[PDB]
């Protein structure tokens, strides 16, 4: 879920980071 | 960089930058 949290609303980096490995 | 829009590229790029040697997974739903 975060192709729509990021494109379809805004994503802080820290949500971004738990995206990381 | 406050509050932004992000997408797939754009998704893996700015993950690729917070993430970078962290290596990042951008996932996409079919």
């Amino acid at each position: 879920g975060i192709v729509e949290q990021c494109c379809t609303s805004i994503c802080s980096l820290y949500q971004l980071e738990n995206y990381c490995n | 960089f406050v509050n932004q829009h992000l997408c797939g590229s754009d998704l893996v790029e700015a993950l690729y930058l917070v993430c970078g040697e962290r290596g990042f997974f951008y996932t996409k739903p079919t």
